[PDB]
């Protein structure tokens, strides 16, 4: 099967919807929002591992409130939820791209672009680890510019998609054809 | 050209209203020149899945007064799920092995069992379990004895797994009753409490051997 | 892996390639047919619940239509395909959902709102169960509000879907620029 | 989970991101290229088979330009990676529709639709055998304009697509606003 | 702008006959103002894999006269899959702890028949396999002697999960062949009827250990 | 309406060019007839996850001088992980099932442990494995002595399955060290060299078993 979990309800003003990240879960960098859209995007990805670590953050956050957590661990719940809440097969590729001798995850250090003036982010993926150190950013540019269209692209997608969702096609029909017959009455005139 | 349904729904948002504005002064202009309900018709009908019509393919599980669960496989046999404070069985065995021998069992119900025993959670004390195959019949009792972290718990997990039936937290739950009996019987319609459903079996068959622990090397 | 079985072509003259259930699947309601869009919704979901069960119901038949009752169980078939028929996790996931406390699906009632007039059909989902009892309509009444607009929002981007399927973009380009060229004539004039 | 192999770049002029079968993976067929869209396609498809086989040419590939033979078979990578190439039920699948009786999948010779004027392909898809023979092109045919047709509307909804994440919606609204607005103007006038 | 490969291929639509008639009238009044072939253009082109070409990585499935199956692994070795009335082999053992105490044999191949073996549907009865491991060979046996709900039922279903070639019914499929071999051999061009694939094997990954019975509590 | 913000970023494209001059062309017409940085504003801004805040779940893998490797569950208990040329265990014994007899273990230690065993790669040769329990205590060795297609092989590659820190090529990996040891200990801050992560552990829980071979018909 697949991850079937769901990220619950954050307290964050400016991301509703959206797993906010508090002090402690990043290091040396206080509190960040994410927002909705980042979260949310790999409902149908399976090719994503950050979102995934959130997933984890949020069953952690659930099984610490809503249950107790009684000095001992309870193993149970992470092994029965581990499918569910992450990627079998990702961990599988970056151990084979580690073999084979291709950068791979790190799995603990990940890169999004901040857009400094309106605060969304990009889904944050991971910083390839190589030859024993990181990559430098010259050598994954490119794939930085990737993903900031890919960013665009996505974000300019997502807004159509909403106005496809609110507005009938009746609309933009009756629309098109009451242009076309003023058009057509114009070239009468 | 189905706006007119769609029109009486939603007509809340700007974009449609303007829409729907300009295309009523475009066609001025050229004619110039020439129970419960939602939203307005919305219903919440509700289904009652009849879950016997899956009789001859999946077992169905339905329980009678929150303590009889029962899971129903074919039209002729199924199996009794009861916990209670007796025991039927006083030895501690599991003749699994001389079972397969003296192949005169339903297989279905061999694979029902097989599938509860591979999905109870780091099961580790073998000394709860007992069975009882003699003639084909299916018998297993659970001694649910105990603080958690114990076999007890997780047999209540995966009873709950199957049955959906159902003071205890952090993931450990308690019952009152010693005992759990799993045994055979014919099929009747004594579950007034839960309705027939096979979703038990199929989700406990997601999980069997996952938490499972190791005892030998090679295995 | 995921499910990859596919819904036997059903006899419902209203809805030709939608999954439609017989008097014996519904208690005492007779006969009701969903309609294609229903039951393909789920054709890349993994978090529907009913969908997976009228799988199970298109199993069912054609194992019975096709193949010989013998008046004993053949748990083969049902065993092999569970995994190409239900999503693996989903039923975790609402174990965890019990286990927390939170109302988790029954899988014995699904609600789903009939559109009266037309009869289209949202995919039911479960009627949650909670505390011993089923929820009042009142306390999910908010999710039922969010389905009827996924209900609205979906059909109104199926529809787009099928226009930019069957309309290329040559069409609407050369429109747009033939429109322009015209406006700029106008001007001109 | 599901798959999370992806492919390897290759070099051909035409296609630049899509994988292209050599002289050898072809029978007595030279090479053909295939292009990104057919490839990428099941990016999100659980039911295809080709596409399936092209990773495991893709994964054999690597194995060998950035391994070595050694003239001994290492089962460890494709036992490892077999979730993370294929979908793990298409093939149970399979297995079933030929127990049934209804003609399966062969997985030796697959069909597609090339695109004579232009070189485009669909994603080739299986030819089904039944009765111990292939099935004849007049029996499937349906099946072949249904292919015909989803090439169609994938090819005039990927422009689409594209279009979409480049063009920002903030310009298609002036452009109408201000369309309607100088439409006001001629009202006036 | 390539609306001119389009338009042969879908013109019937309404829609797009109103679209092309809309541009040509505004077109006007601006320039006033100032083998198997499919549709028209697709054919049927197929392909033959040559699966030769996955040699050094994955093992592939193909057979000579329907009832000789073949499973080559690499370039060098291979294995028989024979259904016949001879038996080879007449000892009621499977050695497989010997063979994984005397590490002369090839990974390959016991991965194969182990995954064969893990996914037998339903396997109960121990008595019918039978194995050979000396010297690093490989000869696996089977008895597929029976009404149905017999070991030879699921074992004819994972051969043909395997090998894909090939009067019973309700899942149940009977063969006169009383037994199967499968054996070491050298690597040929000897599988005129079936073209070799490795699909059988990728499948038979999936449902290993998925039907299994518990034979031991602890496991 | 937040065209502005998208504008800077992407003006090279031809057609959201083609839209602005148009749309300015009409609204004239309208009026006359009345550190790292990237594209322009976004930054490469990084995370450093503290994977201490999933201490009371997961277990974490980190590891003090890449032949020091550590997995910490809690914050009260964690195993060692060590390449090293000393053997703490000279016999050649798992007393897996004397563990689960005595139920003085944590459960969490020994669900590490199984899952590491039951993703070892075509494990086969038994003799390296060793294991001490007494107490509760959790240590498990194994040797590490060797061409390819060794036990070496495939429990060095679930070792970086699991801890990811780290001449061999073809898929078979070679190290001086001869021995490793696992064994419990308390919690500290003693590993520098790599962050805890838990991805090592969950990853291996998706191979376990996968590999096995088979040592009984029945199992
Ligand atoms: O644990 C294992 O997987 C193997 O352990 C070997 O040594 C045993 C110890 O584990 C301990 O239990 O004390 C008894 C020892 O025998 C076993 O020898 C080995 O059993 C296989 O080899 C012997 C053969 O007779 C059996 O049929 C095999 O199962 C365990 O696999
Ligand atoms: O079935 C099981 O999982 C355990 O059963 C225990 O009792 C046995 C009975 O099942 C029955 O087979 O009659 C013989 C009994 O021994 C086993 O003792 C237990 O074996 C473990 O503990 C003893 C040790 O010597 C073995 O190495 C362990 O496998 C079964 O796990
Ligand atoms: O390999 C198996 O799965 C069964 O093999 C049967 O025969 C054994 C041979 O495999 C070989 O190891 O030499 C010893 C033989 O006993 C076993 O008898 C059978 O064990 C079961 O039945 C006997 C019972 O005492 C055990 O508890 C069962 O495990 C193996 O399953
Ligand atoms: C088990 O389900 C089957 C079908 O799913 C039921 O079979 C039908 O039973 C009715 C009883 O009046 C007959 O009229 C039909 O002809 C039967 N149809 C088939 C296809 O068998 C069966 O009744 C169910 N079992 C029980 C005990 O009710
Ligand atoms: C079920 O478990 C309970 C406790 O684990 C068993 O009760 C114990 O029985 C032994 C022997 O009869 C006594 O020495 C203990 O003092 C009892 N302990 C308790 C707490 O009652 C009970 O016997 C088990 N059931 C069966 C059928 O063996
Ligand atoms: C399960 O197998 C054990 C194997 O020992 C059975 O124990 C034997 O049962 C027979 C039956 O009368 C007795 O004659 C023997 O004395 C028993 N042996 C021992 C060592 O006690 C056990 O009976 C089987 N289980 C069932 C329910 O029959
Ligand atoms: C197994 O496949 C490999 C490549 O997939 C084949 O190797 C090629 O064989 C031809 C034979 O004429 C040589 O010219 C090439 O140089 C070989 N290439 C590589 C990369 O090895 C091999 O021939 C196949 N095995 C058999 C028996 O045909
Ligand atoms: C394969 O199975 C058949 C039947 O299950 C075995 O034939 C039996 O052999 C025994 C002893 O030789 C006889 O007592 C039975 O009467 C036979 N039954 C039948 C139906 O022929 C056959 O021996 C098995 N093969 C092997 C190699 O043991
Ligand atoms: C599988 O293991 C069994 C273990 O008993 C082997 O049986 C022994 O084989 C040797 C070989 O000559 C004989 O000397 C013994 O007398 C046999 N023991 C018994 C109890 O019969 C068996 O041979 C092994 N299988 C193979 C193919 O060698
Ligand atoms: C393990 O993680 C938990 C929370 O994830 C930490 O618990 C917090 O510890 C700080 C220490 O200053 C306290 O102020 C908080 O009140 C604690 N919160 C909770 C919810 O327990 C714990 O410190 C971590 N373990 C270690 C050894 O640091
Ligand atoms: C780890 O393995 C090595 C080699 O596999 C063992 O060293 C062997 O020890 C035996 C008995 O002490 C000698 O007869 C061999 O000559 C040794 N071989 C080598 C290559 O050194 C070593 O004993 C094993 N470790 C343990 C603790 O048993
Ligand atoms: C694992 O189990 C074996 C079972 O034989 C233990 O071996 C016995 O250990 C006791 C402990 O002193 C000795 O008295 C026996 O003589 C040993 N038996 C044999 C045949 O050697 C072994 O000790 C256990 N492992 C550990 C670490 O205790
Ligand atoms: C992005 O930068 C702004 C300041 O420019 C900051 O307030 C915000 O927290 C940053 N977002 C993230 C996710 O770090
Ligand atoms: C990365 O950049 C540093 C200097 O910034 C340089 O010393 C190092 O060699 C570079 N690494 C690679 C792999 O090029
Ligand atoms: C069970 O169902 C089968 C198939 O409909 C039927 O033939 C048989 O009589 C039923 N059994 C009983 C006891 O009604
Ligand atoms: C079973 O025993 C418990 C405790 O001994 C007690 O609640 C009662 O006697 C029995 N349980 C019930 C529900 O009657
Ligand atoms: C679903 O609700 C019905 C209502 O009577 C109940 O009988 C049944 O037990 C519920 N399902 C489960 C799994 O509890
Ligand atoms: C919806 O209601 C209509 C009558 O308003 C009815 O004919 C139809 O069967 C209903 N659909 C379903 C699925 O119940
Ligand atoms: C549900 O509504 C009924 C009355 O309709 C009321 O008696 C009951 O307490 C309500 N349940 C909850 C959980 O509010
Ligand atoms: C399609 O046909 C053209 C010639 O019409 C050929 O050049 C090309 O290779 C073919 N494509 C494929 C994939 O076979
Ligand atoms: C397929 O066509 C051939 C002739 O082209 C014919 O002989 C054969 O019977 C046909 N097969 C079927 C199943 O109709
Ligand atoms: C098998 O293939 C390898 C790699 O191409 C080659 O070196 C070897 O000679 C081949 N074996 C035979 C028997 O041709
Ligand atoms: C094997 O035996 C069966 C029945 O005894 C019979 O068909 C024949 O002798 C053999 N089978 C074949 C296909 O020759
Ligand atoms: C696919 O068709 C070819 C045609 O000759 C045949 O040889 C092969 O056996 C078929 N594949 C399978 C799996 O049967
Ligand atoms: C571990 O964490 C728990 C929960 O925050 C806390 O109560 C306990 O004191 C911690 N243990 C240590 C040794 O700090
Ligand atoms: C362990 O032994 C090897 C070979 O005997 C040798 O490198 C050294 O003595 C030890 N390894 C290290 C890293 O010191
Ligand atoms: C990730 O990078 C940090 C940088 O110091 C390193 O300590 C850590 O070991 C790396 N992760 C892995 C899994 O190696």
């Amino acid at each position: 099967g697949t991850f079937t979990w769901t990220l619950s309800d954050s307290e964050g003003k400016d991301t509703p919807g959206g797993y906010c990240l508090t002090r402690w879960m990043l290091i040396e960098a206080e509190l960040k929002c994410f927002g909705n859209t980042a979260v949310a995007k790999c409902n149908e990805k399976h090719d994503e591992e950050f979102c995934d670590m959130l997933r984890l953050f949020d069953f952690n956050k659930q099984a610490i409130q809503r249950l107790k957590a009684e000095a001992q661990m309870s193993i149970q719940l992470i092994n029965k939820a581990v499918n569910a809440l992450i990627n079998d097969q990702l961990i599988m590729k970056n151990h084979l791209r580690d073999i084979m001798g291709i950068p791979y995850c790190n799995y603990s250090k990940y890169w999004y672009l901040n857009h400094t003036t309106t605060g969304r982010t990009s889904l944050p993926k991971c910083w390839l680890v190589s030859n024993g150190s990181y990559l430098n950013e010259t050598h994954f540019s490119d794939d930085i510019e990737q993903q900031a269209d890919n960013m665009i692209t996505e974000m300019l997608q997502k807004e159509y998609m909403e106005r496809q969702g609110k507005t009938p096609l009746g609309l933009v029909d009756l629309f098109v054809f009451s242009t076309s017959f003023y058009l057509i009455s114009i070239f009468l005139h | 050209g189905q706006i007119v349904t769609f029109f009486q729904e939603v007509p809340h948002v700007i974009e449609e209203v303007m829409n729907i504005v300009l295309i009523a002064l475009s066609v001025l202009a050229v004619l110039k020149g020439l129970t419960s309900l939602y939203k307005g018709v919305y219903e919440l009908q509700t289904l009652e899945l009849n879950m016997e019509t899956l009789n001859m393919t999946m077992p169905l599980s339905c329980t009678k007064n929150n303590s009889h669960h029962y899971i129903m496989v074919g039209n002729e046999t199924g199996l009794e799920l009861t916990l209670t404070n007796t025991s039927i069985i006083n030895h501690k065995f599991c003749n699994l092995s001389d079972a397969h021998k003296k192949n005169l069992y339903d297989h279905a119900l061999m694979s029902i069992i097989s599938t509860f025993h591979l999905s109870i959670p780091n099961f580790n004390q073998y000394e709860a379990m007992s069975c009882d195959f003699n003639g084909g019949k299916i018998s297993v009792q659970y001694n649910l004895s105990h603080h958690c972290g114990t076999v007890a718990n997780g047999v209540l997990q995966t009873f709950m797994r199957m049955a959906w039936g159902g003071r205890g937290n952090w993931d450990c739950i308690m019952t009152s009753y010693q005992y759990l009996i799993i045994q055979n019987t014919t099929w009747e319609d004594h579950c007034q409490f839960s309705r027939p459903s096979p979703i038990g079996y199929l989700g406990l068959l997601s999980q069997r051997t996952r938490d499972i622990y190791i005892s030998r090397r090679l295995l």
